[PDB]
């Protein structure tokens, strides 16, 4: 328990872009946050990012503006950035650095909490087995979202993707809870941040959902903070009270140009396409926070949202995302010119959980044989597509005709669905059957006889 | 007028419940002001002076 | 004396005052105990990584020195546990702490000092005998599958004075009291070793036993060698850990350490749960896996200048096993993260960099390490014949092959899985690139075959043969549609379309494909190529006579024959007896002999 005065300074030894470093400070704390005065009337905030004898740098997270070196004040409070965080943070919709917005009053904290957290150690983390119903057939179906992952959602710019999070957020459930919202929102445009107000006021869970939001005009280094802060409250919610939560992200590419610019201010070693080289490690920090614990009940999910700036996928960003994570979920702008409401590409949306939430007890065992049955004429009817497009239709044969047909039959049930339907699981097999009975018995070679003798007819 | 009438009387609990929540909050404050303000008070007087663990002579 | 900390950065710390330093010299700095390294000398001022977080660290702080350089602490308890990048078991101090998170500064010994341990004593053991080095002076039951030898470290000598009895003996209790030239010293069954220094050796020798992998893919065309050594590259999702876990599972080794070096921690939990209920049979007695293998795990979020110690403390113990007459291999997963790690703490030191922003001598680390591979005569008396084996895995960004990681790996390895992106998108599970992928142990294993399976070596020769023609047709008929072509090569075509849909493809996470014994490999490539060959030769004969078989007819002919062959890879190596299925295999061969002789 600190109970000693602050350190005032006005030793501003200079300035450099985003930075300031400041002379003559008596025994600097690595990371402390520091207070300072313009010489108007407002005040800003920063971080030490490294010490050497008695100089010290620090980094401003709104940005380096009218500064002068003779005038203004700094305050070093001898602390690293630790937060305020109570339980009735629900409800309430929060700026970056968590100044309420909604008019009410200051955060009246429980606890005080370090913003870094610390890692879990791998002994004590439960692996997780337990599904999440999600009502769409291209999610359940042909992959699987299970309590504690964490896969995320590629997308492109003009794409459909916020209302893809929008349902999976809406009828959430478990195949046969309260699922908190941490909703935070990293550099989008307000259009965006109104629509998604919207739906969660329309579904009326408004009780459970606690807001972070970040504009395109807010001050652009304050974003590599942004994310921390929200997920620093679910651990809370999810670990001291057992609740559980899922976390959404809108766009961790601007989170990445954040990180880009502060990197690039400080030239440090690039790596792929202007990076910071130790990009990985920071990816690696915001995800890892996830799955279940030993002992307790709670829960963390996460599906962050991604935007590739093109459909290149061997950009640095989703090929590392790809790393981290245990899948993704692929979102291909074609289907959306063709109109199909989920534009979901199940081929390229490998998911890794499969394995233990599927099978019986749980669903039944014939669901991943008829997944990856699936898989393998989706595949072919992608083949014989492409075969077609050179050869022309009269050099086809009958098999060509059979895998077209389970083509065109797949794309217009399995993945085509309505905005506000809800399919169960067991609906979705069904369709599956009937998408396989097209073929004859003998086309089905990955399908194990036992299965094909009893489900086949 | 069946909605107006549900709302009206919607707003009318909760009202209500507000009122009655802010009031057991003040039974609550008023019964535990004193040994607050006491810890808060001897806080403030205690000292307990001190130099850096990092001092050198 | 004491230096004190001049500055900070990342995980980088200046420290003056430090007159008697030395470079890789252990070191403790904060008020905390954060274990580091030195790495730059400069006059009085000296350069620190450190193995923790940094942060809350002021100047000025103490820092203490040690002569020791960094060790790893060696003998018995260790199986059946997980230890962190630098020698530390998780699961004690989480015992210990009774919480969720690693402490900061957490210190505990890296074995128990309470487990108590049954000794027997050698059988010529005499009091003033010689040993001189490597010599087993005793037999420790530490576990049922897997008895712990004790033998004298290296650069050791001297007659026998003390022998402790048969019985039991908690650590640090004297075993064994050797005088040399008026000396006495002790020694318990745990000692210390440098982590950078090579274990000498008596002699390498060549490689001549195959190591299995469980694999019909890998075992029949790319096969691997006891004590060698290879390289898994391929992007995301083309499964490496997959085969990592299986390796680790249905090896023909008997210790496997898998050090897990930058992942997600999932899959520790994966092995944490899976491994324990699994057993495996040796000496007519069922044990839980656990006991033959140990764990050094590094989760990615952990600080980064501890994945290079991970990676070495997982070598060193090896070899440790390797000295005690064992054959062991290694799961190394993504050494590319150690490389990264490398980038990064170059990058704080301001040095040159060298091609795409790693230090120059990443190649010269890869080198050494991979260096320590191989089949060994160990030091000691009572001869032993034991091996090293290193699987490593490499992650290229972006799923080329153009970064200097991985091509500073093909320099040395003698082994390469190639993987293929598509091929993993195909559902092809285990997608392995054939067409890129080789091996330069063929030679030095032919007797095995020659020996065993002398059949078995026509049988690849002529399988890659298919595979390759396959390859040269398949861009013409892309080009330029069917209809073109004579009946010989559809014919090879589909064939090795079946090939590569049956023999390639292996799901092994269904019951029935976890494994498969190699007889099986064996026997469905013989059926396999039978099928083709006299295929083949029936239609040739034809070619000239008023009745030329094409493959329509083939397909009218034998539709329920290829569906049977198809299904073929239908046999649980369990609750399916060996002779059953051998002779299902030859039934049904004798059944293809009857269709084509009625053709």
């Amino acid at each position: 328990y600190l109970s000693q005065p602050r350190l005032t300074y006005k030793t501003v030894s200079g300035v450099n872009g985003p930075l300031v470093i400041l002379d003559h400070v008596k025994f600097p704390r690595y990371a402390e946050i520091v207070h300072l005065t313009l010489p108007d009337g407002t005040k800003r905030s920063g971080q030490v990012l490294e010490v050497s004898g008695s100089k010290a740098v620090v980094q401003v997270f709104e940005g380096t503006s009218g500064i002068d070196a003779k005038k203004t004040s700094c305050e070093f409070t001898g602390d690293i950035l630790r937060t305020p965080v109570s339980e009735d943070m629900l409800g309430r919709v929060f700026n970056g650095s968590g100044k309420p917005i909604d008019r009410g009053p200051v955060v009246l904290a429980e606890d005080f909490l370090d913003i870094m957290g610390q890692p879990i150690n791998p002994q004590c983390r439960i692996y997780p087995e337990e599904m999440i119903q999600t009502g769409i057939s291209a999610i359940d179906g042909m992959n699987s979202i299970a309590r504690g992952q964490k896969i995320p959602i590629f997308s492109a710019a003009g794409l459909p993707h916020n209302e893809i999070a929008a349902q999976i957020c809406r009828q959430a459930g478990l195949v046969k809870e309260n699922f908190a919202i941490v909703f935070a929102a990293m550099g989008v445009n307000m259009e965006t941040a109104r629509f998604f107000k919207s739906d969660f006021e329309e579904n009326g869970s408004m009780d459970n959902v606690c807001l972070f939001l970040n504009l395109a005009n807010d001050p652009t280094i304050e974003r590599i903070i942004t994310p921390r802060l929200a997920l620093t409250t679910a651990e809370f919610l999810a670990y001291q009270c057992e609740k559980h939560v899922l976390v959404i992200l809108t766009d961790m590419s601007s989170y990445a140009e954040a990180l880009r610019e502060v990197s690039a201010a400080r030239e440090e070693v690039p790596g792929r396409r202007g990076f910071p080289g130790y990009m990985y490690t920071d990816l690696a920090t915001i995800y890892e926070r996830a799955g279940r614990v030993e002992g307790r009940n709670g829960s963390i999910t996460q599906i962050p949202i991604l935007t590739m700036p093109n459909d290149d996928i061997t950009h640095p960003i989703p090929d590392l995302t790809g790393y981290i994570t245990e899948g993704q979920i692929y979102v291909d702008r074609q289907l959306h010119n063709r109109q199909i409401y989920p534009p979901i590409n199940v081929l390229p949306s490998l998911s890794r959980l499969m394995k233990s939430a599927i099978g019986e007890g749980m669903t039944r065992k014939d669901h991943a044989d008829v997944s990856n049955q699936l898989y393998a004429c989706y595949a072919i009817g992608k083949d014989v597509q492409a075969m077609k497009a050179v050869v022309g239709e009269e050099a086809l044969t009958s098999d060509d005709l059979l895998y077209l047909e389970f083509l065109q039959k797949f794309e217009k049930n399995f993945i085509t669905q309505g905005p506000y339907e809800n399919r169960t699981v067991y609906e979705t097999l069904d369709i599956g059957w009937q998408l396989l009975r097209i073929f004859p018995k003998e086309m089905l070679k990955r399908i194990p006889q036992s299965t094909l003798s009893e489900f086949y007819p | 007028q069946a909605a107006m009438g549900s709302q009206g009387n919607l707003s009318a609990e909760v009202e209500q419940a507000t009122r009655r929540q802010v009031q057991g909050m003040q039974s609550s404050q008023q019964r535990n002001r004193e040994r607050v303000l006491a810890q808060l008070l001897g806080m403030v007087c205690e000292v307990r002076p001190q130099v850096h663990p990092n001092y050198r002579v | 004396t004491f230096g004190y900390v001049h500055g900070v950065s990342g995980p980088v710390v200046t420290a003056c005052d430090m007159a008697g330093a030395a470079m890789y010299e252990l070191v403790r700095v904060g008020h905390s105990e954060l274990v580091g390294e030195i790495i730059r000398l400069e006059g009085d001022m000296a350069t620190i990584q450190v193995y923790e977080e940094t942060s809350g660290v002021s100047v000025g702080d103490p820092v203490l020195r040690t002569g020791k350089p960094l060790s790893v602490e060696l003998g018995p308890g260790i199986m059946g546990a997980i230890f962190d990048g630098i020698q530390r078991p998780l699961s004690d101090i989480s015992s210990q702490t009774q919480s969720i998170y690693i402490p900061r500064g957490v210190n505990v010994s890296a074995l128990s000092r309470d487990i108590k341990w049954e000794f027997i004593p050698s059988k010529n053991l005499r009091v003033g005998s010689h040993i001189t080095g490597g010599d087993i002076y005793g037999i420790v039951n530490e576990n049922s599958l897997i008895k712990h030898k004790i033998m004298l470290p290296p650069r050791n000598r001297g007659s026998v004075t003390y022998i402790a009895p048969p019985g039991n003996y908690d650590a640090s209790d004297v075993v064994l009291e050797l005088e040399f030239e008026g000396v006495k010293e002790k020694f318990s069954m745990v000692q210390v070793w440098p982590v950078r220094q090579v274990r000498p050796v008596t002699e390498k020798l060549p490689a001549n036993h195959p190591l299995l992998t469980g694999q019909r893919v890998l075992d029949a065309l790319f096969p691997c060698v006891q004590g060698g050594t290879t390289a898994i590259p391929g992007a995301f999702g083309c499964g490496k850990t997959v085969i990592s876990q299986s390796l680790s599972k249905y090896s023909n080794s008997d210790v496997i350490i898998y050090v897990g070096c930058g992942e997600r921690g999932n899959e520790m939990s994966e092995v944490l749960r899976d491994f324990p209920e699994l057993t495996m049979e040796v000496d007519g007695k069922v044990e839980s896996i656990m006991k033959r293998t140990a764990l050094v795990a590094n989760t990615s979020n952990m600080p980064v200048a501890a994945r290079e110690a991970s990676i070495y403390t997982g070598i060193t113990l090896s070899e440790y096993f390797r000295d005690m007459g064992y054959h062991v291999s290694m799961m190394a997963d993504s050494t590319s993260r150690w490389a990264e790690a490398l980038r990064e703490i170059s990058g704080r030191l301001a040095e040159m960099p060298a091609d795409s922003g790693y230090p120059a001598y990443l190649g010269a680390r890869l080198a050494s390490f991979y260096e320590r591979a191989g089949r060994v005569k160990c030091l000691g008396n009572p001869e032993r014949e034991g091996s090293v084996s290193i699987v490593g895995a490499v992650s290229p960004p972006g799923g080329d092959f153009s970064d200097p990681v991985t091509s500073a790996t093909l320099g040395i390895v003698q082994v390469f899985w190639g993987l293929d992106k598509k091929l993993a998108q195909r559902k092809h599970f285990p997608s392995v690139n054939w067409l890129i992928s080789y091996s330069k142990y063929m030679r030095a294993l032919d007797e095995y075959y020659d020996k065993h399976f002398t059949e078995f070596v026509p049988l690849r020769t002529k399988a890659k043969e298919i595979l390759q023609e396959e390859e040269d047709l398949a861009e013409i008929v892309q080009l330029v549609g069917k209809a073109s072509l004579a009946e010989t090569d559809k014919i090879t075509l589909e064939v090795a379309k079946l090939i590569k849909d049956d023999f390639l493809q292996q799901n092994g996470y269904t019951p029935y494909d976890r494994f498969c014994p190699f007889y099986k490999t064996v026997g469905m490539l013989s059926n396999m190529i039978s099928f083709y060959d006299m295929a083949r030769r029936a239609v040739e004969t034809t070619a000239q006579s008023d009745n030329k078989i094409t493959w329509s007819i083939i397909r009218e002919h034998m539709g329920e024959i290829l569906y049977k062959l198809s299904s073929m890879k239908f046999k649980d190596p369990v609750k399916d007896g060996e002779a059953k299925i051998k002779a299902d295999y030859a039934q049904l061969l004798e059944d293809m002999q009857n269709a084509f002789r009625s053709l």
